[PDB]
């Protein structure tokens, strides 16, 4: 499993440009795939998705119309055809994908990413805490909150946990509030209700260093939290 | 000679078994089948409100 | 009498 | 009514069975023949002029037409309790040979498990090719070993066309069920013979099974 | 022709009810009891198109329970009859593809198994009704209703209110006779015969089943079109033709048109084995 | 001068201690208890989508999802509350008799005509499944598979033979003989210590996962077994055979304690399943539905009739909310 994308330089305001993401090691046509952008020194917020075989697509309001998306699958390359360039697009994209069945790990996988530098009814997820001065050793605590009440009646309480390392690229940690991703150290928890969430550390090691992040995934405008450092 | 497999193995432990009275195994079965019988939801319906398949 | 009366035409 | 992950698990189960389907059609095309025999009868020999452990399958085809083929002769189990695994075949292929009605009484098997498949209750509409093998030896062996041995109700000629016929015949009348299912008896030569003979059979299978399904029979 | 038009409402009821009923009991063996094959395509579709047919008839049949008096307005005139035409052109072109598709699969066996798709048949099926639809567009465009001595009646008139309006009634006369009966007819029957001289030849029917199925298919055909086309194509020569042939043969062609969606059930499916589970 | 009238003697004295421990019988202690109410069972689910006969299916341990196993290829995993398609595996032959499911949920297994029991793993980095693991050993048809962890797994094939299969190494850890006919059932105790075999020889025995020999036989039909179960306390089990009849043996008496059968009912038995309380007795018929027994009284209580064609699967789920039935017309219904 590998996600690698290229093709963003520096382009002036108005122009076209166009982002590919190629994908080697993994079931592509099974995947379906997100784009997700991070400006410099901010936070992160969703872009667009395109599900397997191309079925439905959703853009965020402030893209729309702007940006297309679309897939490869003989060649496992996912493209971002972008029109009419502002100076609020200068970020880093990154390349996700998600499979969607019971019991499935959505948002797993995140590529290294591509820096773009232009020239010149939301649910919102409040992090109130930014910066967390903790030593190793002791436990820390990651709290949040949204103006919808993520619990659905199915029982899932849609609720993702990401860590940023400092020159790194998110890494999942827990998704639906309770269970925890593959490979993630046993040390995480989770827990909450219908509108609080936390996040819990047991033993904090120096690579736990980075920035939390929050996520929604009852409604397809899906939203990020304001991210949470913790500083060594 | 395959004979004396079958003997030495319906002798040296199928002989050898400690049995119980029938009655003593027939009140045992009753008494689990009557000791869980409140939770089992083919003899006794649920409402809807808990059958997940509504 | 005018075409297509008594029948579906 | 459903979230957002709830729909696209029903998109990923829309495309499972637009792909099952797609992939059901597929396998519909191809013409199923069970291979049978005595064992030691020539099962061989038909497998290799028709192309160019458990249970071998092999692919052919003969003027645009997809064949395949289940031999199951290693499997020494009871037959009874996986027969009805190869109900819908298109037709079977019994090989005989005539070689061994002197060898040791292995003709009356063959009788005995030819009368067995013909009238099971899974191959009631089922049609059987019969193959009757090593004619050359048949000759050869027929004009020094006299046919009465074998059989001592047998009553005509030594010479090889009546006794062929005659086995043939005893072959032929076993079967109870003489309407729904036909026979077509070859004697295996050396030669792309036995394809065609195959070729014509399951294509008078495939016009009848057409004719049924539509509604006209 | 009082006491005779009582008796026709009487026949054109029991055979719309025998239809809608023998119909609509298809259409629900063939989506929820059925498989994915080329057949059920065509039998659901010559099911539901005779289904439409004949809940939008009773429309007609009560126009002519009253002594022909329209008493519905021209725009439930004008249309209602474009979707009897539509829903009776239809079932023809059916019963043409269902023939032809038999020849083909008798034959031509080994193509016919690799190259018999479902999505073929609803390709066919949609032409069908695309062709069907063009087929009965005019009736939309020269249905109208006049008012003649207190007796008021839709009919057409090309006029669109003599040369004017005979060219027009004369082309879509004659191009409706030709595509509705001619065409159909004859491949139906060079299709059946090929199938039933192939049938001997090789010998492999063991009952009489299939060649009388077929020679039913034939003649009910032939009668119910012949008629209600013969008669229309005869009224293009009204003015020196007597009127007294058209007031009672019409009803009486009308008559024999109706009842051939209401045996198709009897004679394609019904005879099938898929009813024979529920028989 | 070798004898067998040994032989004899002893099977004559095993009746005889049987005989002398059968101080009363199951009816005649079950005859002042309450009969259970008719049972009206209603099908709650249809899940379609195969298209040949269903052979096998398995619940899993969450009560939620189930795999099924059908003549054209194909391994389906069902959740069974919503009808959704998880995973849908093509087999590399499409003779298969037999599916089971990991207790964890991570493999499903599967075998047939190919004497090969492949096990294949359902969590991997890719979204595929993958072949984790092809198990060859078996001269003959293989008819059932049971997990006993995520590395042990104890196979039955029609050679007569039973395996429990390493499946790390891919080696035969254990072999159990003593079945003189293909072996067609076979169950695992509770604790998965102990597991019992139904053969074609009219007979069932009770074997040792850890040891591995023979440790009771139990004799009584007078044909096939094609399915057994176990009880859910571990001290009894039913079998089903193909002489229209189901029986109950115990195992601390050594004996056979009831007889599930019914005049009218002249076809075989192709599966057999208890309740959660153990007290009803699910059996598939050749007849095209299944039946429903009190097995403390030998009463029919109930007929599930939603099939048209041979009932080849059944199961119960873990916690008893539902009852899973397979049959050859592709369809699989949910009863509760
Ligand atoms: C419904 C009205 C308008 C027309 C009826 C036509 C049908 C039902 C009639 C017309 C010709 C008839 C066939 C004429 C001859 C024979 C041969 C006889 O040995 C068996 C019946 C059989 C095969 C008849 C079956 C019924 C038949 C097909
Ligand atoms: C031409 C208008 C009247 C007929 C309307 C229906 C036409 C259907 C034609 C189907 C032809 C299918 C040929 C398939 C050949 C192939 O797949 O190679
Ligand atoms: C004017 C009358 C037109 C009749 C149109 C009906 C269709 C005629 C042509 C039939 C083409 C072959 C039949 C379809 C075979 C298939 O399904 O592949």
């Amino acid at each position: 499993v590998q996600l690698v994308e290229s093709g963003g330089g520096l382009v002036q305001p108005g122009g076209s440009r166009k982002l590919s993401c190629s994908a080697s090691g993994f079931a592509f046509s099974s995947f379906g795939m997100h784009w997700v952008r991070q400006a410099p020194e901010k936070g992160l917020e969703w872009v667009a998705y395109i599900s397997s075989g191309s079925g439905t697509i959703y853009y965020a309001d402030t893209v729309k119309g702007r940006f297309t998306i679309s897939r490869d699958d003989p060649k496992n390359t996912l493209f971002l055809q972008m029109t009419s360039l502002r100076s609020e697009d200068t970020a880093m994209y990154y390349c996700v994908r998600s499979i969607y069945y019971y019991g499935s790990s959505p948002f797993d996988f995140w590529g290294q990413g591509t820096t773009l530098t232009v020239s010149a009814a939301d649910i919102v997820m409040t992090q109130a805490t930014s910066s967390v001065p903790v030593t190793p050793g002791e436990s820390v605590s990651i709290s949040c909150r949204s103006s919808k009440s993520l619990l659905h009646s199915n029982g899932n309480t849609y609720l993702y946990w990401f860590l940023q390392r400092p020159g790194q690229s998110p890494q999942l940690l827990i998704y639906r509030m309770s269970n925890l991703a593959s490979g993630v150290p046993d040390r995480f928890s989770g827990s909450g209700s219908g509108t609080a969430f936390t996040l819990t550390i047991s033993r904090l090691e120096a690579e736990d260093v980075g920035v939390y992040y929050c996520m929604q995934h009852l409604e397809y405008p899906l939203t990020f939290g304001a991210g949470t450092k913790l500083e060594l | 000679i395959a004979q004396a497999r079958k003997l030495v193995q319906q002798l040296k432990m199928e002989a050898n078994i400690d049995r119980i009275k029938v009655s003593k195994a027939a009140a045992d079965l009753m008494a689990y089948c009557e000791a869980h019988a409140k939770e089992d939801p083919l003899l006794t319906p649920v409402p809807a409100s808990q059958n997940p398949f509504r | 009498y005018f075409p297509g009366q008594f029948a579906f035409s | 009514t459903l979230s957002a992950e709830d729909k696209a698990a029903v998109e990923r189960s829309k495309m499972i069975d637009r792909n099952l389907r797609e992939d059901g059609e597929k396998a519909a095309r191809e013409v199923k023949l069970l291979l049978l025999g005595a064992g030691e009868s020539g099962k061989n020999t038909i497998v290799k002029q028709m192309k160019i452990t458990g249970i071998v399958e092999t692919h052919f085809t003969f003027k645009d037409l997809h064949f395949k083929m289940f031999d199951v002769g290693a499997q020494r189990s009871e037959r009874k309790k996986w027969i009805h695994c190869f109900e819908g075949v298109t037709a079977i292929i019994f090989c005989v040979a005539l070689s061994d009605y002197d060898l040791v009484n292995r003709m009356h098997a063959s009788m005995k498990l030819f009368d067995s498949i013909c009238n099971n209750k899974w191959f009631t509409d089922t049609s059987i090719i019969l193959f009757l093998n090593k004619k050359d030896l048949f000759e050869e062996k027929i004009k020094k070993s006299p046919l009465t041995i074998c059989y001592p109700e047998y009553a005509g000629s030594n010479t090889y066309e009546e006794a062929a016929a005659y086995i043939q015949c005893q072959f032929e009348d076993l079967n109870k069920r003489k309407d729904t299912k036909e026979i077509y008896t070859h004697f295996t030569c050396s030669t792309t013979k036995n394809v065609q003979f195959v070729f014509d059979a399951v294509t008078d299978v495939i016009i009848k099974n057409n004719l049924k399904d539509c509604g006209l029979f | 022709a009082r006491v005779t038009r009582i008796f026709l409402v009487v026949v054109y009821s029991i055979v719309c009810f025998l239809g809608i009923l023998g119909n609509g009991l298809v259409i629900i063996i063939a989506t929820f009891k059925m498989k994915k094959t080329v057949n059920m395509v065509w039998f659901l579709n010559l099911a539901v198109a005779d289904f439409l047919f004949n809940v939008f008839l009773p429309i007609h049949i009560t126009y002519a329970a009253m002594d022909y008096h329209w008493v519905f307005g021209t725009a439930m005139c004008k249309i209602s009859n474009f979707l009897l035409i539509h829903n009776m052109f239809t079932s023809v072109f059916l019963l043409t593809i269902i023939s032809s598709d038999r020849c083909i699969s008798v034959l031509l066996p080994v193509w016919s198994q690799n190259h018999r798709s479902v999505r073929l048949a609803y390709m066919a099926c949609m032409v069908i009704w695309v062709l069907a639809f063009f087929l009965s567009s005019p009736s939309l465009v020269f249905r109208d209703t006049a008012n003649l001595h207190g007796k008021i009646s839709c009919f057409n008139n090309f006029s669109l209110s003599d040369p004017v309006g005979y060219s027009r009634h004369m082309v879509v006369t004659v191009t409706r006779f030709l595509c509705g009966f001619l065409v159909p007819v004859l491949i139906i029957t060079a299709c059946y015969l090929t199938i039933v001289c192939k049938l001997q030849r090789n010998r492999l029917a063991k009952t009489k089943k299939p060649f009388k199925i077929i020679v039913t298919i034939i003649i009910t055909f032939f009668l119910c079109w012949c008629p209600y086309h013969t008669l229309n194509l005869l009224e293009l020569h009204h003015t020196a033709m007597p009127g007294s042939v058209f007031s009672l043969g019409l009803p009486l062609a009308t008559a024999l048109a109706i009842a051939n969606s209401c045996m198709n059930p009897i004679l394609y499916v019904f005879m099938g084995q898929d009813f024979k589970k529920f028989k | 001068d070798q004898l067998r009238q040994e032989a004899e003697q002893l099977k004559n004295q095993i009746r005889d201690a049987r005989k002398a421990c059968a101080d009363a019988t199951l009816s005649q202690i079950t005859n002042n208890i309450d009969p259970v109410g008719r049972i009206q069972m209603r099908t709650r689910r249809t899940l379609r989508g195969h298209l040949a006969k269903i052979y096998a299916m398995h619940w899993g341990t969450d009560s939620r999802l189930l795999v099924s196993a059908s003549q054209d290829g194909k391994l389906i995993i069902w959740d069974s509350y919503t009808t959704n398609k998880v995973h849908a595996i093509p087999l590399r032959s499409s003779w298969v008799m037999t599916c089971a499911y990991a207790p964890s949920g991570n493999y499903v297994a599967c075998g047939g005509l190919d004497n090969i029991c492949s096990i294949y793993n359902l969590k991997t980095r890719e979204g595929n499944v993958r072949v984790s693991r092809e198990l060859a050993g078996h001269t003959g048809y293989l008819s059932c598979c049971r997990f006993l962890d995520d590395n042990q797994i104890v196979t039955s094939s029609g050679d007569t033979t039973c395996a429990l299969w390493d499946i790390e190494t891919g080696q035969q850890t254990t072999t159990f003989t003593g079945h003189t006919g293909d072996v067609m059932s076979l169950s695992l105790a509770p604790d998965t210590r102990l597991f019992v075999s139904g053969a074609c020889d009219a007979s069932a025995k009770l074997w040792d996962v850890r040891e591995g020999m023979c440790r009771q036989t139990f004799t009584g039909h007078e044909s096939d077994i094609n399915a057994i179960c176990f009880f859910p306390n571990g001290n009894a089990f039913a079998t089903g055979s193909d002489d229209a009849t189901c029986r109950l043996f115990d195992l601390r008496a050594d004996q056979e304690l009831m007889t599930y059968s019914h005049d009218n009912i002249i076809c075989g038995i192709t599966s057999v399943s208890f309740s959660k309380s153990g007290r009803l007795l699910l059996a598939g018929y050749d007849d095209f539905n299944c039946n429903v027994w009190d097995a403390l009284k030998a009463d029919r209580a109930g007929v599930l009739a939603g099939h048209d064609n041979r009932v080849s699967c059944l199961g119960v789920t873990d916690d008893g909310m539902a009852v899973a039935t397979g049959s050859w017309d592709s369809f699989l219904k949910i009863w509760n």
